[PDB]
C-alpha cells in the first residue's frame, strides 16, 4: 500500500550533479539499509545503480552514489551526461518481506543542443494503392527536445482527420523520434494533387511534400 | 548468469497471465530471490514477488498477492509466475530478476541481474497480423516497410536477416482508434547502393506467428 514516493520529474544542466530524493517509511527505507537504485532508459532493461544504500557494481561509474536519512533516501548523480536522460527507480525491502519500488523520477538533462527533426514522407505504396488504400507515412527523428506537433496539408490545406500521430520516443542516440500516419483511401489520395506532413519543433517547421502524380 | 522471460504476449481480461524465466549459467536452487517485477508507463517499476531458490519461500506484492503464484522447476532452471483475473491494469513488459543479498534482515535485497522482460498485453481484442509495405525511396536513400493494422505489440523488423543494422531505425507503432498498431522501420542507405544492394526487411509478428520478409522495390 504505502508508496515509495519520488519527484516524478527532475531537471538539471549537464555536467552538473542532481539528487533524486525517495520517501519512504519507518517500515523500509527506515527498518533496514537496504535501499536500492535502478535506471531505467526506454527499451531496455532497468540497470542497477546502487545497493545496500550506498553501493555501486562493477560498471556503475563512481558518479552514481547513495545515501539515506531516517525513512528519506537519496541518489546522487555528478557529471550529467546526456546518456544520463532516464528514469530512476528508488526501492527498497519492506518489514513483512515485501519490496517496494518507488514510483520513478525522469530525469531531464537540461542545457543540451537543440536538435531540429529529420523528416522523412513516404507516399502509399502501389501495393497498398492496389488495396485502395493509401497511407502516407511522416517520420520524424533525430529531434530533441522530444516535443514536435504535427500537421497534415492536402492541396495546401490543413488536414482535419485521419492523422495519427506517436508520441516522441528516445532514440539510442538520446535524441527523440516520432511518427505520423496519414490514412486515406487510393481515390481520396488521388483526390488531391498534393499531400504534405508538417513538423513544428521549437518553433520552426519542416514540410514536405508527396503528390499522387 | 543470465535471465530469459517468455509466455503468451496477448492475455484476454479475467484470464490468467502466465510467463516463464529460464535461468541459465546459476542454478535456480541457489541461495538467491528470483523476482517478478513488471513495468509499465502508468505504474513505473513493480515488484509483483519473490521465490528463495535454497528453499522455495514466497512474498508477494500485497496489492496484487491475492492472485499470485510463483513458483520455480529446478529441473529445468525455471521460475514462473501465474497471475489471475487479468485486466488491462495488468498490461506491461514482465521482467524476471535476480535478488542478490548479504544479510536482508539488515540490508534486504537487490536486483543485480535482470531478464530482457515480456511484453504483456491485456485485451479482448482478437491477434491480427500485419499488412506490410514497401516504403520505396538524394545522396542518401531512405527505403522502407510499413507494417501496418498488427495487433498486439511487439512486432521486429531486422533488416536482409540482420546483415544491415547500420542506419536502421525501427520506429515506435502508432495504436489507432481502430485499437491497431502500424510502425514503419527504415534503413538509411547511399543511394549509389541502390543498384547493387537488395534490401529486404524482415518483419516478425511473433503474436500471430508471421514473419514477412518484403524485398523494397525501387519503383517503376
Amino acid at each position: 500500500q504505502s508508496a515509495l514516493t519520488q519527484p516524478p520529474s527532475v531537471s538539471k544542466s549537464l555536467g552538473q550533479s542532481v539528487t533524486i530524493s525517495c520517501s519512504g517509511t519507518t517500515n523500509d527505507i527506515g527498518a533496514y539499509n537496504g535501499v536500492s537504485w535502478y535506471q531505467h532508459h526506454s527499451d531496455t532493461a532497468p540497470r542497477l545503480l546502487i545497493y545496500e544504500v550506498n553501493k555501486r557494481p562493477s560498471g556503475v561509474s563512481d558518479r552514481f552514489s547513495g545515501s539515506k536519512s531516517g525513512n528519506t533516501a537519496s541518489l546522487t548523480i555528478s557529471g550529467l551526461q546526456a546518456e544520463d536522460e532516464a528514469d530512476y527507480y528508488c526501492g527498497s525491502y519492506r518489514s513483512g518481506s515485501t519490496w517496494v519500488f518507488g514510483g520513478g523520477t525522469r530525469l531531464t538533462v537540461l542545457g543540451q543542443p537543440k536538435a531540429s527533426p529529420t523528416v522523412t514522407l513516404f507516399p502509399p505504396s502501389s501495393e497498398e494503392l492496389q488495396a485502395n488504400k493509401a497511407t502516407l507515412v511522416c517520420l520524424i527523428s533525430d529531434f530533441y527536445p522530444g516535443v514536435v506537433k504535427v500537421a497534415w496539408k492536402a492541396d495546401g490545406s490543413a488536414v482535419n482527420a485521419g492523422v495519427e500521430t506517436t508520441t516522441p520516443s528516445k532514440q539510442s542516440n538520446n535524441k527523440y523520434a516520432a511518427s505520423s500516419y496519414l490514412s486515406l483511401t487510393s481515390d481520396q489520395w488521388k483526390s488531391h494533387k498534393s499531400y504534405s506532413c508538417q513538423v513544428t519543433h521549437e518553433g520552426s517547421t519542416v514540410e514536405k511534400t508527396v503528390a499522387p502524380a | 548468469v543470465q535471465l530469459q522471460e517468455s509466455g503468451p504476449g496477448l492475455v484476454k481480461p479475467s484470464e490468467t497471465l502466465s510467463l516463464t524465466c529460464a535461468v541459465s549459467g546459476g542454478s535456480i536452487g541457489d541461495d538467491y530471490y528470483w523476482n517478478w517485477i513488471r513495468q509499465s508507463p502508468g505504474k513505473g517499476l513493480e515488484w509483483i514477488g519473490s521465490i528463495y531458490g535454497s528453499f522455495g519461500g514466497t512474498n508477494f506484492n500485497p496489492s496484487l498477492k491475492n492472485r499470485v503464484t510463483i513458483s520455480m522447476d529446478t529441473s529445468n532452471n525455471q521460475v514462473s509466475l501465474k497471475l489471475n483475473s487479468v485486466t488491462a491494469a495488468d498490461t506491461a513488459v514482465y521482467y524476471c530478476a535476480r535478488g542478490s543479498h548479504s544479510i536482508v534482515v539488515l540490508f534486504g535485497y537487490y536486483f543485480d541481474y535482470w531478464g530482457q522482460g515480456v511484453l504483456v498485453t491485456v485485451s479482448s481484442a482478437s491477434t491480427k497480423g500485419p499488412s506490410v509495405f514497401p516504403l520505396a525511396p538524394e545522396s542518401t536513400a531512405a527505403l522502407g516497410c510499413l507494417v501496418k493494422d498488427y495487433f498486439p505489440e511487439p512486432v521486429t523488423v531486422s533488416w536482409n536477416s540482420g546483415s544491415l543494422t547500420s542506419g536502421v531505425h525501427t520506429f515506435p507503432a502508432v495504436l489507432q482508434s481502430s485499437g491497431l498498431y502500424s510502425l514503419s522501420s527504415v534503413v538509411t542507405v547511399p543511394s549509389s547502393s541502390l543498384g547493387t544492394q537488395t534490401y529486404v526487411c524482415n518483419v516478425n509478428h511473433k503474436p500471430s506467428n508471421t514473419k514477412v520478409d518484403k524485398r523494397v522495390e525501387i519503383k517503376t
